[PDB]
């Protein structure tokens, strides 16, 4: 952000800076069922089934 | 192995590259 | 202040699962991750949006691996809770949504 | 400011035989290596 | 803990981190292709290919010859066992027939260039066990002892010389053309 | 305005003095004039500067390459190693001798345990393996009579050895060094030349093909394989540089953050090597085995428990100091990222999505010649490029950092995510037990289409773990009836000290004899009222529903007899059909007891004498005695009755197996429409249709067609026994008294008269094999309508792999 | 010994796999032999010829070389 | 083992058994067939 | 030759073991698989053109089974072929409409939204703006089609149109 010679003076970073994945990251949420946390067994008989 | 580590780049604002 | 420290403190709690992390531990850790995702940064980091914000992102992970550990939800203090519900909906949505 | 954490891993670095480790050291478990190292074996000093 | 402290913190700053200005510079340059005068330095795949060691030895004999002083091809020769390119019999004669030649020049130096360029691989042939030969006829001076000891490594030479040569010879069955070298040896 | 982006104007270069002058075959404007007049003999046949090709790129919509960084040609030098011969990576060998070396070292290097881990790379050198697997190089001819009687005669009679081509000094111009490696490489025929057998190749070609993934890549080796889980980041975009650049960002991305997951968990894991405690629920996972490998109950203690605890921290601390040097390796004098020794994480290739559509160009209507001449081919390009973490241990706040990269990767690139973690899976006998086969076998019967869903359910069958104690029991009559210990049982009911008449109690779960829910044996409802409601039969459908605690409407479905011979008055009045012989229970209300599942009987092989039978039922030969009348030897026995009291007895069928009630349930109406027509049996074929075979052909017969039997041609002893003589003696060869498989590769249901795969040329095509007539189709290829409609979903490579 | 690579045939009893053969036997007598390049490369053995089968086009009739009709 | 192997012919390879469950669109469903799938060849193999 | 396969059973064999046919139940027991009855033991046929390494084509694997008769009607195709729900048909059934951005979004409402209200189709707007243009000029070649014609057939009551 403090990069006056930049786009006008055909400066284009190789590497995206810190700052910008930290915005990118912080925008968007977190889907809940990434964690993939598992604790008890697997259920053999009623998981399958489930509800229509 | 930097000599005067400390004192050069965590205790100078200019790293011993900037002449304030 | 020494968050980064905080959270390898809290890292190494639950790979020693033994000392049992209390709600207290927990409401600490919480308590210290949404501190330093409040805490400001200098003008050449806040030119653009404020970038401390991510730091709410690690809220879920912190209540699945309470939820492993066996640390009740509910025993957090409800003004904990009503940060740790704004963080929650504004990174948790379901796959369903 | 913290110090970059030290790469050398002390699980393999033996290190001097504190005097406060002898009282231990009965009731202590050492590898091979540990008991044997040419720098301070600990299984002459158990025996001593 | 978002932002990795080796980025920020002075403490974990890398010891051997290069600047960005200054690898990009480094690997621009395209230094001048004549290191030395006879030959050119390789910068494409092509010039690689044309490229060879061997070949640098007929362009040296070539500038050699053309050199008309003994200076001269000393400097040339040096150059050449410098830049490490192979030396063989032509330019070991080229070498010793103005060697032996020179008068300033003693007559066991010439006999220490020859030992030496055999060592580098050159391999002897008539043309230079006759310089040799002419060079001991012509080294009076010199203690007789010496001249023994050499007459003794120029009989060995002549001998292992004959070998090879019958060694050669000895498939194709050109009796006469064997025996007019052997006269000869 | 959306328009106003689409508004800057640009202006032309500024001219100095006059214009140039032209000269004073049709003008190309293309063609630059004086450049192309210039001799080649001094110009070079070059239109670019001479750069490597890695630094150009084609094109689109212009005739032209172009460069990414534009104007910043980088040498040829750059990209090669400093001072290297003809600019190779490595001036040893060339790039086929550097390729092949790696084989020939692997080979010498090579064991065969070692390939359990990975997948091709477990294949060893194919010419050398092969070579060695045959049989037929292990006699390595000597030196032949003329070889050895010219070497002794040049080296003895004639004083010279013949020399070696290699050390034969060919250089006129000077004297060449002896290489090593003149005439001290030994010869033989098993290492070199390769010859090898056509199967041996055939089968291992097939073999490295299909052993494509079956790679373990989360192993405890130490070094750069062996982690706990793997990442694999598979991003695509249009152009190669695109995703070079893109791979390299999100290497130094994945470096940086590794580098401080890594050293956080190093820093957490130093702390349990310098001191720790061991938890209770530790401490009872390694003592609750019941028995250990010394042969009783194990006591581990705290002492051992830390220490196992601590060997693992050991290698967890070396493996992320492992992950830490290799982060640390990379710089920006030096970076080689596309090997795992010098980075992490390393970034590999894969094969580009490369499509060629072939299109007519023309827009005549008339000639179709034209229009096949005016073809053009245009093709679609995705380069992939993968990049692979190996961390050994799994961290949520990687996975966080990794998944959100997709918001910031650079224009028109997306990215694959490929997770393999290791994950710890119960198998219990309580639910999967290994009881022995049922007493009466599946057959091919119950396999046959559609089996799937009409006579199988999902496994795991339920067993019920729940039981009615009678009143003639008592704690070990229970445990007996059970097959468990009454200590154990007890133990699981944990709360009765008493048993009662008519209780029910909790089946233990490791019991070797619980009972299946809806056992095989119907029920069946008595007529007759046993109260006083009738006294002689059950009059209304609603009193045989309320006996049976079941929905009326499954009383009707279950047998629908009672349903059609209902004599019912229509003026409200609805009675039992005196013709009713039995009233059957629906499915629900089956239950099930030990006598009715477990086989009353088992059978004996030929060798066995009252104790291998005692050894497979867990019973005590005294009890199998007891039950079978005391019998000594059971040579002339082939049934022997089980006692009660055994521990693994057999099953009367597959508890996995469906009862044909369901499928009567489920197809209720279907039996009391057959029983209201009388469908006594519908034909499929006319009378004769036997007589022509070919005529019919059914959609489920195959050719080529089986002839029908003969007794006497299995063997020519047979049959020159009963066709030729009658007086041979022997029957027939001499067969083993074990099954012989005349089809080795395929299993052939037995009983069944098949031919084999025929042995003449003559029969082959004299057979009733018909010819491909229509279009061919596939199973799964029908989806992609032809080789040249080749529809694909997404644009993946050809060599992508599915982790 | 010789590994055959790129397009696999069961028999290659032709003239152009038998210069192939010709070229690698040469190309790997002159790695193991050095002086051995010079009569090689006078007798044209290293030489490489970059001649090759015309590429498939529909637009022509057999899809090689041939056009089709005209009236 | 030799009862799973001959029992999985292509399932497994190099000692390594593998299961590619496909059967639901769910991964969280299709894990759960899988670890089903696993638990009863393994048990079916036992029988050795 | 023509034959029947026997089976030894293990209880009848000298010593007990596990027979292939038994394995094989087993394993159609653990997977759910077809055991083809009438499947001839003569026919069994490697496709060398794609599992023989000689030929250029080779794959490793039988991508077509050497049967003439086999086509798509009978139930063996149809228990394995695939269906075409979510495949590059479910794909393509959704992606390709004349009209990308109705299949990104409705027209109404994304006009609605960004702009002020629904636009016309560039077709449309330029038979309005050739219609603006030839009706300044003269009124004669113009006629009157309407989708309802009952509103013009009985105009309302104060509907006077201006005489021109």
């Amino acid at each position: 952000s403090h990069r006056r010679d930049y786009i006008r003076m055909g400066y284009i970073p190789r590497y995206t800076p810190w700052e910008w994945i930290a915005i990118q990251e912080a925008d968007q949420p977190l889907i809940a069922e990434q964690i993939r946390q598992d604790n008890i067994g697997t259920s053999y008989f009623f998981s399958l089934n489930r509800y229509w | 192995q930097l000599q005067a580590q400390d004192r050069i780049i965590c205790g100078t604002h200019g790293a011993g590259i900037v002449a304030h | 202040r020494q968050f980064d420290c905080c959270d390898a403190i809290w890292q190494e709690l639950v790979d020693r699962r033994w000392p049992r992390a209390s709600p207290l531990t927990a409401e600490l850790y919480l308590r210290s991750i949404m501190d330093h995702a409040n805490t400001p940064t200098s003008e050449p980091l806040q030119s653009f949006a404020n970038i401390n914000v991510v730091e709410k992102k690690k809220v879920p992970l912190v209540l699945a691996q309470m939820d492993e550990l066996g640390v009740p939800r509910t025993h957090l203090s409800r003004v904990l809770m009503d940060e740790v519900e704004d963080s929650l909906r504004k990174f948790q949505t379901y796959r369903s949504r | 400011s913290a110090a970059p954490e030290s790469s050398v891993s002390q699980s393999h670095t033996v290190n001097a035989p504190t005097v406060d480790e002898c009282e231990m050291l009965a009731e202590r478990w050492g590898t091979m290596n540990y008991w044997h190292n040419d720098t301070f074996p600990r299984l002459v000093v158990f025996l001593k | 803990a978002n932002i990795p402290r080796s980025v920020w913190d002075p403490a974990q700053h890398n010891p051997n981190w290069s600047d960005s200005y200054g690898h990009d510079i480094t690997n621009r340059r395209a230094w001048p292709a004549r290191k030395w005068t006879v030959g050119l330095e390789p910068c494409t795949p092509r010039e690689w290919l044309q490229f060879s060691h061997r070949n640098l030895a007929y362009a040296y004999n070539g500038a050699l010859r053309a050199c008309h002083s003994l200076p001269s091809m000393l400097l040339l020769y040096k150059e050449m066992k410098q830049r490490g390119v192979k030396v063989d019999v032509d330019t070991m004669n080229v070498l010793l027939t103005r060697a032996a030649r020179h008068e300033h020049i003693q007559v066991d130096d010439v006999f220490l260039l020859f030992d030496e360029l055999v060592a580098l691989g050159a391999r002897p042939d008539l043309a230079a066990a006759e310089t040799l030969h002419t060079v001991l006829s012509h080294s009076a001076s010199m203690p007789e002892e010496w001249r023994e000891a050499r007459r003794l490594q120029l009989v060995e030479l002549y001998n292992n010389l004959a070998m090879e040569e019958v060694e050669r010879l000895a498939p194709h069955r050109a009796d006469r053309l064997l025996k007019e070298q052997m006269k000869r040896f | 305005y959306y328009w106003s982006r689409y508004r800057m104007p640009t202006q032309m270069p500024k001219f100095d003095g006059p214009a140039p002058v032209a000269a004073p075959t049709k003008t190309n404007e293309f063609i630059d004039p004086i450049d192309d007049k210039f001799p080649m003999s001094i110009r070079g046949p070059l239109v670019r500067p001479d750069v490597p090709e890695d630094q150009y790129v084609d094109s689109w919509y212009i005739c032209t390459s172009m460069t990414h960084h534009m104007g910043d040609y980088r040498p040829w030098s750059a990209s090669a190693p400093p001072n290297a011969f003809r600019f190779r990576p490595f001036n040893e060998f060339d790039a086929k001798g550097r390729e092949y070396v790696q084989y020939m070292r692997e080979f010498a290097r090579f064991d065969p345990r070692k390939s359990r881990g990975n997948g091709q790379k477990g294949f060893p050198f194919r010419d050398a393996y092969l070579t060695k697997m045959n049989e037929a190089n292990q006699k390595t001819p000597p030196p032949t009579l003329e070889t050895i009687m010219d070497r002794a005669v040049r080296e003895h009679h004639q004083h010279a050895r013949i020399l070696s081509p290699l050390e034969v000094q060919r250089d006129v111009g000077r004297l060449e060094p002896i290489p090593s490696y003149a005439g001290k490489i030994n010869a033989d025929r098993s290492v070199f030349p390769f010859q090898w057998k056509t199967e041996d190749w055939y089968e291992y070609e097939v073999a490295k093909v299909r052993n494509r993934r079956f790679v373990f890549e989360n192993t405890e080796e130490d070094g750069i394989r062996g982690s706990e889980v793997t990442y694999k980041i598979v991003l695509e975009g249009f152009w190669d540089h695109h995703v070079m650049k893109l791979a390299e960002d999100v290497c130094m991305f994945l470096k940086d953050v590794g580098r401080q997951i890594v050293e956080e968990k190093l820093v957490a894991v130093r702390r349990l090597l310098q001191g720790g405690a061991v938890d209770p629920e530790l401490l009872a996972a390694f003592n609750c085995a019941r028995a250990g490998p010394f042969g009783g109950l194990d006591e581990y203690d705290k002492e051992e428990v830390a220490n196992f605890l601590r060997s693992d921290l050991r290698r967890l601390e070396e493996q992320c100091l492992s992950v830490i040097n290799r982060c640390n390796v990379p710089v920006p004098g030096a970076t080689n990222i596309y090997d795992p020794h010098t980075s992490w994480p390393h970034v590999e290739k894969l094969e580009p999505w490369v499509r060629m559509a072939e299109f007519w160009t023309s827009s005549s209507d008339t000639s179709f010649t034209e229009l096949e001449m005016s073809t053009a081919h245009y093709e679609f390009r995705k380069f992939f490029r993968v990049i692979i973490c190996k961390l050994p241990f799994q961290s949520t706040e990687f996975e966080k950092r990794m998944y959100d990269i997709r918001h910031w990767l650079h224009r028109q690139t997306s990215c694959e995510f490929h997770t393999i973690y290791r994950r710890n899976v119960i198998h219990d006998s309580a639910v999967f037990p290994t009881e022995h086969d049922p007493a009466t076998p599946t057959t091919h019967e119950h396999h046959r289409m559609f089996s799937f869903a009409l006579d199988w359910q999902s496994a795991p069958v339920n067993r019920l773990s729940t039981d009615t104690v009678h009143e003639g029991e008592s704690w070990d009559a229970v445990a007996q009836r059970l097959g468990c210990s009454v200590g154990e049982l007890k133990d699981a009911n944990a709360e009765r000290e008493t048993i009662e008449a008519g209780v029910v109690i909790n089946v233990p779960v490791t019991a070797t004899r619980r009972l299946t829910s809806f056992g095989a044996t119907p029920l069946v409802l008595p007529l007759k009222t046993t109260s006083a409601k009738d006294g002689e039969r059950i009059r209304t459908w609603e009193e045989a529903a309320a006996i049976l605690d079941c929905t009326v409407e499954e009383l009707q479905q279950c047998n629908g007899h009672a349903a059609l011979t209902y004599q019912k008055k229509e003026s409200e009045a609805g009675e039992f059909d005196s013709s009713v012989t039995e009233l059957v229970a629906p499915l629900s209300c089956w239950t099930s007891t030990s006598e009715s599942e477990f086989s009353p009987v088992e059978r004996v092989h030929a060798n066995d004498t009252l104790v291998a039978i005692a050894r497979r039922l867990q019973c005590s030969e005294e009890a199998l005695r007891a039950v079978n009348d005391g019998i000594t030897d059971v040579s002339g026995l082939d049934f022997v009755r089980v006692p009660p009291e055994a521990r693994r007895p057999r099953r009367l069928v597959e508890p996995q197996l469906r009862p044909q009630a369901a499928t009567d349930a489920l197809l209720a109406r279907t039996i009391a429409e057959e029983e209201t027509f009388k469908l006594k049996s519908i034909p499929h074929l006319p009378q004769n249709a036997e007589r022509f075979p070919h005529e019919y052909h059914t959609p489920t017969s195959r050719f080529p067609p089986t002839p029908s039997e003969t007794p006497a041609t299995q063997d020519w002893m047979a049959y020159t026994a009963k066709y030729l003589d009658k007086q041979f003696t022997i029957s027939a060869e001499p067969a083993p008294v074990y099954n012989v498989n005349k089809l080795w590769p395929m299993q052939q249901i037995p009983g069944k008269v098949d031919q084999t795969p025929f042995e003449e040329d003559q029969t082959w095509l004299l057979h009733s094999i018909p010819v491909q007539q229509l279009e061919m189709h596939h199973h799964e290829k029908d989806l992609q309508d032809l080789p040249f409609i080749n529809h694909e979903q997404f644009p993946r490579s050809l060599e992508w792999n599915a982790p | 010994h010789i590994v055959s690579e790129g397009h696999a045939m069961p028999s290659i009893a032709n003239e152009i796999a038998a210069f192939a053969l010709r070229m690698a036997v040469a190309n790997a007598l002159v790695k193991l032999i050095p002086l051995t390049r010079i009569p090689l490369k006078k007798s044209g053995l290293l030489s490489v010829d970059r001649r090759r089968e015309r590429g498939q086009f529909p637009g022509y009739l057999d899809g090689k070389k041939v056009k089709r009709r005209f009236a | 083992e030799r009862r799973l192997r001959i029992l999985a012919q292509h399932r497994v390879g190099m000692g390594v058994l593998k299961l590619d469950a496909d059967k639901y669109e769910d991964q969280a469903d299709n894990v759960t067939f899988g670890t089903t799938k696993l638990s009863e060849l393994l048990a079916d193999a036992r029988k050795a | 030759g023509v034959h029947r396969v026997g089976y030894t059973h293990p209880s009848t064999l000298p010593v007990p073991c596990a027979q292939r046919w038994d394995l094989r139940l087993a394993r159609a027991r653990i997977f759910q698989e077809y055991i083809e009855e009438k499947a001839p033991g003569a026919w069994q046929l490697e496709d060398e053109r794609s599992m023989s390494p000689e030929f250029k084509t080779f794959t490793g694997y039988p991508m077509r089974d050497m049967r003439p008769g086999y086509g798509q009607n009978l139930p063996d195709y149809i228990m394995k072929k695939r269906l075409p729900n979510n495949t590059h048909y479910e794909l393509f059934a959704r992606r390709d409409i004349p009209n990308e951005d109705n299949a990104m979004y409705g027209k109404y409402l994304y006009d609605m939204t960004v702009h002020g209200t629904s636009l016309p189709s560039t077709y449309r707007m330029h038979k309005d703006i050739n219609k603006a243009q030839r009706n300044d000029r003269k009124l004669s070649g113009n006629r009157f089609k309407v989708l309802c014609s009952s509103g013009a057939k009985n105009p309302p009551s104060g509907w006077e149109p201006i005489p021109d």
